[PDB]
């Protein structure tokens, strides 16, 4: 074999290509849109459904649906669809003829990951494929091997903490707020200045919106009486009618939902509070070098002055006695799929796949005792 | 599709257009008629060696060419045989309607699934210079197909399944 | 259609046209049914005595099951000595059927809905033998594991209505479970059979539908309590899916649609596999049309005079 | 039993969830008396699933997931706490203590409080300190119905005793030595 497919069928994007490439071929949004009108034009071509780079380019007269949600698929159909996609349109390579690696968040229901390798290998007849953790691939991204990772994306943030070579299982925590969630909030606390935001293609432009101009700040009450005196905080965006809109205090507001849930209305710690229990979770000796290492990965760490403050809030909760460090690597974005092409291309690798004469000798349930 | 199958569509290309020099010829046995020579096959001395192009034992091109007439004949990967069914369906409604198709046979030769049948008139009066791109698109659109339309047997009985069991 | 009917529309039907009708006439017709179930409609006798007959392979299988008295107070004095060739029969003179309209209807949709009638009786044993069960564990919750194991033994019951099909069912102190021993010839059948059974179980698990009995199948093997029940081969080729059917989904207000559901299950699958062959040859012509479409270059541009309609023209210039 | 519930597809994360996941233990989880021998049942789950009909009106079913989290009392590595189980902590407990009165100590196995309350705990328990212990003196558990508020009953017991009116704390008892007066007399 040459090269290995490998996918990360992440809850808003989805990144592909092959193993021990340093670029993703393969980015689209990871949705799938219906028509909702009549077309009494003549010809076109109309297509029944467009998919990934097709529907975020044609949303005007679409209604799109995210396959995945909170990390766990619910509409398998559009999921096989945009496997099909990956496989034939845009990476155009046939299944039979590649292994494939697939990344699954940690404590997802055993239905997802057993559905999953079974579509893998019955509907797409694959050679070979394999199911790994986030963090485990972050850390072979960023070439550690102790430290919590916070993986914060579009569907779930969920912290693993791992000693060398070895994860502690019994100490992974698992919050189910991100970027949909704070794309959300941003939705709802921009109707406070005038501006709504109701059809999907509302949402992609605010999730846009969030992109390009929110940011965290370092002191939420210092931050709030600065722009109190609203001179020098503000700013515009366009939208694509053309009309300007400014963003005020929640271009700061709705980042902040991450280290204080209850803006959204959940009991629950914060993403620096979590990864504190987190860590106070493991055993003693190994706490001054998880401190040490924070690993950040994942799209939604991708905010300006998150580490910052994220390490400020962690420093506060530690005792002082022990210093604290926080790393996030500027391809963040991708250390996910960076570490899945690592642990792709190993030799000591090859043995751990999971072939199609031994999956049909075991069933579906062989993912679980194999995979982890 | 592509990106895939660069030296296997290439080399069916090249032979593709290298065997398709036909010329108008008549019967060697029946005089004041014209029958396809590749069909026939009774006038050795006209006839083209037959070729063979593949890529995998399942993947093959048998290309047969004459004076006037070639016939290429392919074969597409059924890798279960969910896609076996699927393919001989498709490839029989596919040859079903050979009339509106021009180069097609309405039965494939023993040991296929199709079979093209290009006969002097279609490069006599239809330009020939795509008749290849057609034929390549096709074998990889059909592979495209396959896949499809299993994907859209599992939705369907996905939802018969849940609208089958929600009304206990 | 999405969902089989539950009863013979054939009879249905015959049965409000003659009711309703003025003039009866002599009629004799045999009409078969899914699972190679028979009836058969005469009137030997009078021109206004209807007799219809009930044929099934697996009958005396239901008379051991207490099917008789069962028919006998669903039917009342309507029940008749069956005739030759047949299992079950009933009598029927239009001159002594209730005015109502309302009475008549629910009389004929009855006995149209003559299949399930007679093989419901095993689902109803199962349900008071349940319902006991459950009250006696509610005397001491510490006596239930044995009379559970007890009632898993000597209760099991079984049935075998087609010769690559069983029902096996099982009361307990709390649910009814049930399995039916799947299996489909014709190898094109079992072929798509996979994937609708796969599919199937996957449905119940999704968190959309869990108010629905939990599935169980498993081919190449028999659950613990039926291995050693006659009848069922060793995972041959037979898959087997089970049912387990809690309190809350035999409700006294629930219970005759749950049990035509469960029974008419397997030809709901048959049906609907021959529905995805239909959807397949629709959608392979729809886009082989494409394919078409695709072809339609190397055809230089030409140009038709008139060809106005259903003709050549219709003038010379 | 809330982190296990969740490959089920169940989600439970706030406190009302976590009253709830304690109804649910309530109500459904029991001890199995051998693990791998129940698992390999449960491999066909027929008759080891119940349905909890939850408050929101949408039940839940779980099969293994009924014995398994009663058994990080047998094996605390589940949740990855390094100690022994609760049968070999009592058999270390017995054999540290002295000889003389061993014997008497594995005639007397006492069971008190709530959670000892999963059905067949006390089977499971009785068979694996038998295994443990040498056979030949004879083991019995003692599990009383009433061992929910069996340290009430003995509080009360205490209480009415009649020479137990001596062993009190008065107010003017409590003022000489303040807060540290109980450490001397109370245990
Ligand atoms: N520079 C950025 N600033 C703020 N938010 C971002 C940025 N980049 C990505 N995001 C958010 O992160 C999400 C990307 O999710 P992703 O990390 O791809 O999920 P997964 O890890 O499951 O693949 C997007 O939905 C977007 O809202
Ligand atoms: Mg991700």
């Amino acid at each position: 074999e040459t090269t290995a497919l490998v996918c990360d069928n992440g809850s808003g994007l989805v990144k592909a290509g092959f193993a021990g490439d340093d670029a993703p071929r393969a980015v689209f949004p990871s949705i799938v849109g219906r028509p909702r009108h009549q077309g009494v034009m003549v010809g076109m071509g109309q297509k029944d459904s467009y998919v990934g780079d097709e529907a975020q380019s044609k949303r005007g007269i679409l209604t799109l649906k995210y396959p995945i949600e909170h990390g766990i698929i619910t509409n398998w159909d559009d999921m096989e669809k945009i496997w099909h996609h990956t496989f034939y349109n845009e990476l155009r390579v046939a299944p039979e003829e590649h292994p494939t690696l697939l990344t699954e968040a940690p404590l997802n229901p055993k239905a997802n990951r057993e559905k999953m390798t079974q579509i893998m290998f019955e509907t797409f007849n694959v050679p070979a494929m394999y199911v790994a953790i986030q963090a485990v691939l972050s850390l072979y991204a960023s070439g550690r091997t102790t430290g919590i990772v916070l993986d914060s994306g579009d569907g779930v943030t969920h912290n693993v903490p791992i000693y060398e070579g070895y994860a502690l299982p019994h100490a992974i925590m698992r919050l189910d707020l991100a970027g949909r969630d704070l794309t959300d909030y941003l939705m709802k606390i921009l109707t406070e200045r005038g501006y709504s935001f109701v059809t999907t293609a509302e949402r992609e432009i605010v999730r846009d919106i969030k992109e390009k101009l929110c940011y965290v700040a370092l002191d939420f009450e210092n931050e709030m009486a600065t722009a109190a005196s609203s001179s020098s905080l503000e700013k515009s965006y366009e939208l694509p009618d053309g009309q300007v809109i400014t963003i005020g205090n929640e271009r700061f507001r709705c980042p902040e939902t991450l280290f204080q849930p209850s803006f959204i209305g959940m009991e629950s710690a914060g993403i620096h509070e979590t990864t504190y229990n987190s860590i106070m979770k493991c055993d003693i000796d190994i706490r001054k070098d998880l401190y040490a290492n924070n690993v950040m990965s994942g799209g939604t760490t991708m905010y300006p002055g998150i580490a910052d403050r994220m390490q400020k809030e962690i420093t506060a909760l530690a005792p002082s006695t022990m210093k604290i460090k926080i790393i996030a690597p500027p391809e963040r974005k991708y250390s996910v799929w960076i570490g899945g092409s690592i642990l792709a291309s190993l030799s000591t690798f090859q043995q751990m796949w999971i072939t199609k004469q031994e999956y049909d000798e075991a069933g579906p349930s062989i993912v679980h005792r194999k995979c982890f | 599709m592509s990106n895939t199958l660069r030296p296997y569509l290439n080399a069916v290309r090249s032979t593709l257009t290298a065997s398709l020099a036909l010329e108008e010829f008549s019967s060697e046995i029946v005089e004041r008629q014209s029958q396809p020579e590749v069909e026939v096959g009774r006038s050795p001395e006209i006839l083209l060696k037959p070729l063979v192009v593949s890529r995998n034992e399942q993947e093959q091109c048998l290309i047969e060419s004459s004076v006037n007439s070639v016939r290429f004949s392919i074969r597409i990967k059924q890798v279960d045989e969910i896609e076996r069914i699927l393919v001989r369906k498709f490839m029989q409604f596919l040859m079903g309607r050979a009339e509106s198709f021009f180069i097609l046979r309405r039965k494939p030769v023993q040991g296929y699934d199709i079979s093209f049948l290009i006969t002097n008139y279609h490069t006599e009066e239809m330009l020939k210079h795509k008749l290849v791109d057609f034929i390549i698109e096709f074998m990889e659109e059909v592979d495209a197909e396959i896949s499809e339309m299993k994907l859209f047997l599992n939705g369907r009985a996905r939802l018969v399944a849940e609208t089958y069991l929600s009304c206990f | 259609m999405l969902s089989l009917d539950y009863n013979n529309i054939f009879i249905y039907e015959l049965l409000t046209e003659r009711f309703s009708s003025e003039n009866p006439s002599s009629i004799d017709q045999v009409v078969t049914d899914f699972d190679g179930v028979t009836f058969h409609i005469s009137t030997p006798e009078e021109k206004t005595k209807i007799l219809i007959s009930l044929s099934m392979k697996c009958y005396p299988e239901l008379v051991n099951y207490g099917t008789l008295d069962l028919l006998k107070q669903i039917y009342g004095a309507y029940v008749h000595e069956p005739e030759m060739g047949y299992n079950f029969s009933i009598l029927i003179d239009l001159q002594q059927l209730p005015a109502t309209d309302e009475e008549k209807e629910q009389l004929a949709m009855s006995i149209s809905m003559l299949k399930r009638n007679v093989l419901a009786a095993p689902f109803h044993r199962a349900f008071t033998k349940q319902a006991e069960l459950a009250d006696l564990a509610r005397k001491d919750p510490e006596n239930a594991p044995m009379l559970d194991k007890q009632a898993t033994s000597q209760e099991l019951m079984a049935i075998h209505y087609r010769d690559e099909e069983t029902i096996v069912l099982w009361p307990e102190h709390d649910r009814v479970t049930v399995v039916f021993s799947t299996k489909f010839r014709e190898e094109t059948d079992r072929i798509f059979g996979k994937v609708f059974l796969q599919e199937f179980v996957d449905a119940r698990r999704r968190p959309a539908i869990q108010t629905a009995p939990q599935v169980l199948f498993s081919y190449r093997d028999p659950p613990l309590e039926i291995r050693d029940i006659q009848g069922i081969q060793k995972g041959d080729d037979f898959g087997f899916v089970t049912f387990v059917l809690f309190e809350r989904h035999f409700t006294p207000q629930n219970r005759e649609d749950c049990i035509s559901h469960i029974q008419v299950f397997r030809n709901t699958l048959h049906f609907h596999i021959k529905a995805s062959k239909a959807y397949m040859h629709q959608r392979m012509r729809k886009r082989v049309a494409d394919f078409q479409k695709v072809l339609n270059r190397a055809k230089p541009d030409v140009e038709l005079e008139r060809k106005t309609a259903t003709g050549r023209s219709f003038v010379r210039a």
